[PDB]
């Protein structure tokens, strides 16, 4: 949701390009943070963003 | 080089009747609209209040 509410905090862009840079980063960011807390608990400030 | 983005710009001029200020405080003189995710870091761990 946090890349697509970004997405949506654009306007909506149908343009099926903003539809596909939207999706091979909304594949990106899952895997960097799923599990956020666990793999950065102890990086004080970044839990707290 | 936040002390760069506040203080490159030459100030226009003295408009009297546009006077945004502090509560009981000094006249603002700057704006600075970021984005939503920018001001979660400078107001997080750069910035005052």
């Amino acid at each position: 949701l946090l890349p697509m509410q970004r997405y949506l905090d654009n306007g909506r862009l149908a343009t099926r390009v903003a539809r596909a840079t939207l999706v091979a980063e909304l594949k990106r960011s899952f895997c960097d943070t799923s599990f956020f807390l666990g793999k950065a608990g102890h990086r004080r400030e970044a839990i707290e963003a | 080089w936040l002390v760069d983005l506040t203080t490159a710009t030459q100030p226009s001029v003295a408009v009297p009747r546009l006077t945004h200020a502090d509560t009981r405080g000094r006249p603002v003189d700057g704006v600075l609209v970021t984005t939503a995710a920018i001001k979660q870091r400078l107001l997080q761990s750069f910035l005052k209040v």
